[PDB]
């Protein structure tokens, strides 16, 4: 069966009966210069998320940006 | 207002999202990113796919330029054996095949390229790039 | 393909005092003759490290008596791995059993996987005459999986040049390769 | 860990360990041999552990051959137990190793990969040793 909750994830039904999940990602902006994009991005390999792509902003040229979706535990 | 460039890549055929590294260069760019995808899978729907290199440049009033190449040795003989990926283990495993013939037609293909002007010499690299994915060559 | 060696001949001297001055007892024989002779080490040594037992070191004896000798034994220190002694065998004529290097010519199709070539032999026996040394001899290797074996009774034989050990004799195989793969059990 | 599958007698005497080897003094198998130079009781898992540490180093490929085999059992008693009252029990196996002992033997393996397996082979092991290959007074015993 379906099932709601709850927030504190110990009780959630047992794997027994349980074929689905939600981890609520969201997916960010975050405005970046230049290049931290390299050391940012695989960062965001690890709290796995999702790019869809984003863009510069004019300069200064270190303007940039990125938009990732990933999950809210890995984000934080 | 972003300075001259001198970039150099190497982008696939047909894949042509903003995503990087069509970027963090081609930003310094303001790149019209999606002149790729039509002035170059026009002439390149000839061959197909596989990554075709690419050296743009920009200058003062933000604008590009780039006369790109040809496609991978490791896609031409993909397409004339039937084989998507290679063969995981080379050398010893063969999944499809080409002829000497069907190695000479591709060296046909890839001509404007290398160095050699020869036929001899080009397809060997050819030949080459048989054994290199494990695609045998029948004798 | 043949060498020579600068033999001379010893009496009664204490073998390890030979030894001592770098000189290598040993003693060389046949049907008829059977002498007490030294030769130099590092001579000998660079000659037995290129001859072996499959060629024929010539032997400038110290009169101009130079002889055509086969190695048929070196007898080793067991202990700090040298050489302690040799014997030469005199050639004669009459057909003579001795032993002829093995050339495994080709890579098989075991390895073209992972496999190991054992070569069992690296020379064969034969009573051939001294005439006809045929100093390498080759196989077929290149036809051969994993789990494959070769046995004397294959093997081309020149002219000729008699098996001189039985033909169901074995002489190389291709083996599984380790693996850590294994192991862990 | 290699030890006799079955045997006559459950211990045996320790002896002495006294003159260089009777037999296995060259190599005869492989094309690389690590030889002994000390006199020693190398123990079932000593011989493990350097086999191991080739393998582990060669990673698939080679062959090895493994020319000591640990069939003396060694005995013990318990600890904390007083002098007499009978002979120990059995607590496992070593060979009985004599310089000049060929112990193992790599095949099929690149000189330089070889000599790097026999060598930590070697610090695996109680004793002293040098490596060697396959000479040709070898092939003449
Ligand atoms: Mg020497
Ligand atoms: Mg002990
Ligand atoms: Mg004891
Ligand atoms: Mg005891
Ligand atoms: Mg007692
Ligand atoms: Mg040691
Ligand atoms: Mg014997």
């Amino acid at each position: 069966g379906e099932e709601v909750e709850v927030h504190n994830p110990a009780d959630l039904p047992d794997p027994t009966r349980i074929e689905e999940i939600l981890e609520p990602y969201v997916k960010l902006t975050i405005f970046t210069p230049e290049e931290y994009v390299g050391s940012l991005m695989q960062l965001l390999q690890e709290k796995r998320g999702r790019l869809v792509n984003m863009n510069y902003l004019p300069g200064a040229q270190k303007r940039v940006e990125l938009v990732y979706e990933a999950p809210f535990a890995e984000i934080l | 207002k972003k300075v001259v460039a001198v970039v150099k890549l190497q982008l696939p055929a047909g894949k042509a999202t903003p995503a990087p590294p069509v970027g963090p260069a081609l930003g310094q760019h303001g790149a019209n990113i999606m002149e790729f995808v039509k002035a170059f899978n026009a002439a390149t729907a000839n061959m197909g796919d596989a990554i075709v290199p690419v050296e743009i440049t920009i200058y003062a009033d933000r604008s590009f330029t780039f006369v790109t190449k040809t496609p991978p040795a490791s896609y031409l003989i993909r397409k004339a054996a039937g084989l998507e990926k290679g063969a995981h283990k080379p050398g010893r495993e063969k999944v499809g095949r080409i002829t000497w013939e069907q190695v000479l037609e591709i060296a046909k293909q890839k001509m404007p390229d290398l160095n050699t002007t020869d036929l001899e010499a080009a397809a060997r690299m050819i030949a080459g790039s048989a054994r290199s994915m494990g695609v045998e060559v029948v004798g | 393909m043949e060498y020579r060696l600068k033999a001379y001949y010893r009496e009664g001297e204490k073998p390890s005092a030979l030894r001592r001055a770098g000189k290598l007892p040993g003693v060389m024989y046949n049907r008829h003759l059977n002498r007490k002779v030294y030769v130099d080490l590092v001579e000998f040594d660079k000659v037995f490290r290129q001859a072996s037992i499959h060629h024929v070191i010539v032997l400038e004896l110290p009169d101009g008596q130079s002889l055509p000798t086969l190695v048929r034994q070196v007898n080793l220190d067991k202990r700090r791995r040298r050489p302690e002694h040799v014997d030469f065998f005199v050639l004669s004529d009459e057909p003579v059993e001795m032993y002829v290097p093995l050339r495994f010519v080709g890579t098989p199709a075991g390895v073209r996987a992972g496999g190991v070539l054992q070569e069992i032999h690296r020379d064969i026996l034969v009573k051939v005459s001294p005439r006809n040394i045929p100093e390498f001899i080759e196989v077929d290797v290149s036809g051969l999986e994993i789990g494959d074996s070769l046995h004397a009774s294959d093997l081309k034989l020149p002219p000729g040049v008699e098996l001189a050990v039985s033909p169901e004799e074995t002489i190389a195989a291709v083996v599984p390769p380790e693996d850590v793969e294994k192991l862990a059990e | 860990m290699l030890m006799p599958r079955r045997m006559k007698y459950r211990k045996q005497q320790r002896g002495r360990l006294k003159g260089a080897t009777k037999g296995g003094d060259y190599v005869a198998f492989g094309d690389y041999g690590l030889v002994a130079l000390e006199p020693a009781w190398i123990t079932a898992q000593q011989i493990e552990a350097a086999r191991v540490a080739m393998v582990r180093h060669f990673r698939r490929g080679g062959k090895i051959f493994i020319r000591i085999f640990p069939d003396k059992p060694y005995t013990k008693k318990p600890l904390e137990v007083r002098m007499g009252k009978g002979k120990g029990n059995v607590e496992g196996y070593v060979a009985v190793v004599k310089p000049g002992r060929v112990m193992f033997e790599v095949a099929g393996v690149t000189e330089e990969q070889a000599m790097e397996a026999l060598r930590i082979a070697g610090h695996k092991l109680p004793i002293k040793t040098k490596i060697v290959r396959r000479d040709a007074y070898d092939e003449a015993q």
